[PDB]
């Protein structure tokens, strides 16, 4: 359902089978390389496989998560088919151990055989201003919307400023639960009648 | 300003809108060995003939994707790079923009390296504003992976996209490598006449001439010069 929806939760414990299937998954995990992290095993165990039948996964990585994220992508059933680079700038379009780092990477995985996506409209470089720590560029939502207009999407480890129309956002710094999709509302009430998400 | 939307609207890549040490380059130039080079068909050549063991290897296999004798990742992964790399040494592997970003990492680990940087060559199209089956986006960059084994610059190179059929990589990769001060035994595999450079041994199938002699090359690094970084003053003799 078109307007933003979200669930404050521990993504390790939420039963994501209640959320249905998504054209696009995006995640910005707190890799174990400001907030708390997930262990490599916790990441591997996330139930990403239930979220999609056919579509794309956008996975932000840095440092050794360039490798761990590739492992997770494959374990979850995806093939890496693209890699977006966000060149980090200040307001005047200047770029902000062995090398200084001017970019962050977002792996693009595919699962199944997506049909009817508008592949090739955008390019794989984002030039966008840095904002607060870990805040990814909003440009990625536009690229994803042009790629797959009007379809349902889910974001993992999002914060409040990440909620967007057509997206369901999951994260432990969101504020409560805001669900509008009647199919999701129904399945959430069955699974969590007392509104509590533990174990 | 959303440069992604702008690219969709106009064909100008977002990187078109990115805006904008000598004494050290001088020491590097002073310590550089003479350029040395060898024509060799690397698929048929025992690379163990390349001695001594190298401090830095730049590996630039001619991928088919560069063209729109090519090497596949099957071919590349079976190179025995670990047999000519020094126990402490570095590798710079041009991986392209497709499956190489995964398979090049497999190669680095196969040869005993761990990746420590991912250097991205971002190509602008300021001069010509306006397609792998699996690709989700237009690919406008290439990756050079840096690996290490054993115990000033940024990880971006921005230049204009070269003319079709030009397979050269930006010479700025040499600047980055040399500024690390990693040692003076530097090997460029799949270099060409056009990439030969002081301080480097270049080995490749298309070279028109050779001057490599293993004993002469080794004599550049015999004592007291065995351990120079390539960024310090020459050691006095006589
Ligand atoms: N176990 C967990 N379950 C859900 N969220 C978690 C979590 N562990 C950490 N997080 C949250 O994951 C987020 C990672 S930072 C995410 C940044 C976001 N993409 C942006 O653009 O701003 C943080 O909010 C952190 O608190
Ligand atoms: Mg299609």
């Amino acid at each position: 359902l078109f307007p933003p929806q979200w669930i404050c939760c521990d993504i390790r414990y939420l039963d994501v089978s209640i959320l249905g299937k998504f054209a696009v998954v995006m995640a910005d995990p707190p890799w174990d390389i400001p907030y708390g992290t997930l262990t490599d095993d916790e990441m591997r165990r996330l139930n990403i496989p239930v979220l999609q039948d056919d579509g794309f996964l956008f996975l932000w990585v840095t440092g050794r998560a360039m490798e761990l994220g590739r492992e997770c992508l494959n374990l979850w059933g995806y093939e890496r088919v693209d890699e977006i680079i966000w060149v980090k700038t200040n307001q005047l379009q200047r770029i902000i151990h062995w090398l200084n780092h001017g970019k962050e990477h977002c792996l693009v995985g595919v699962k199944g055989n997506p049909q009817g996506f508008n592949q090739g409209l955008d390019c794989d470089v984002i030039v966008a201003e840095v904002r607060s720590t870990s805040h990814k560029p909003d440009e990625i939502y536009g690229m994803i919307e042009r790629l797959s207009p009007g379809t349902r999407k889910i974001e993992l480890f999002g914060r409040p400023h990440n909620v967007q129309p057509n997206w369901i956002t999951l994260g432990n710094q969101l504020d409560g639960i805001h669900l509008l999709d009647p199919d999701v509302v129904a399945r959430f009430k069955q699974r969590y009648p007392d509104g509590i998400i533990s174990k | 300003n959303d440069y992604c939307q702008h690219f969709v609207d106009t064909g100008h890549r977002p990187q078109n809108f990115i805006r904008d040490i000598r004494l050290k380059d001088e020491l590097i130039a002073k310590s550089n060995t003479p350029p040395m080079y060898l024509q060799a068909d690397i698929e048929a050549f025992d690379i163990r003939e390349l001695t001594p063991k190298f401090d830095v290897i730049l590996l630039e296999p001619p991928l088919e994707e560069y063209y729109r004798k090519c090497w596949t990742w099957d071919d590349i992964m079976k190179l025995e790079i670990d047999e000519i790399a020094a126990p402490r040494s570095f590798i710079f592997l041009w991986c392209g923009s497709g499956e190489g970003l995964d398979l090049g990492r497999v190669c680095l680990r196969k040869w005993g390296y761990r990746r420590c940087e991912d250097i991205c060559w971002i190509k602008t199209n300021k001069n010509n504003p306006g397609l792998d089956p699996k690709a989700v986006f237009q690919r406008t960059k290439e990756h050079c992976l840096m690996g290490i084994k054993g115990t000033v610059d940024i990880d971006l190179i921005i230049t204009e996209e070269p003319e079709i059929g030009n397979i050269e990589k930006p010479v700025e990769i040499f600047h980055i490598i040399e500024h690390f001060c990693l040692g003076r035994r530097r090997l460029h595999l799949f270099g060409r006449d056009s990439t030969i450079r002081p301080g480097w041994l270049t080995v490749g199938p298309t070279l028109t001439n050779s001057n490599y002699n293993a004993e002469t090359y080794a004599s550049y690094f015999s004592a007291p010069n065995s351990y120079l970084t390539g960024c310090t003053e020459e050691i006095e003799r006589l």
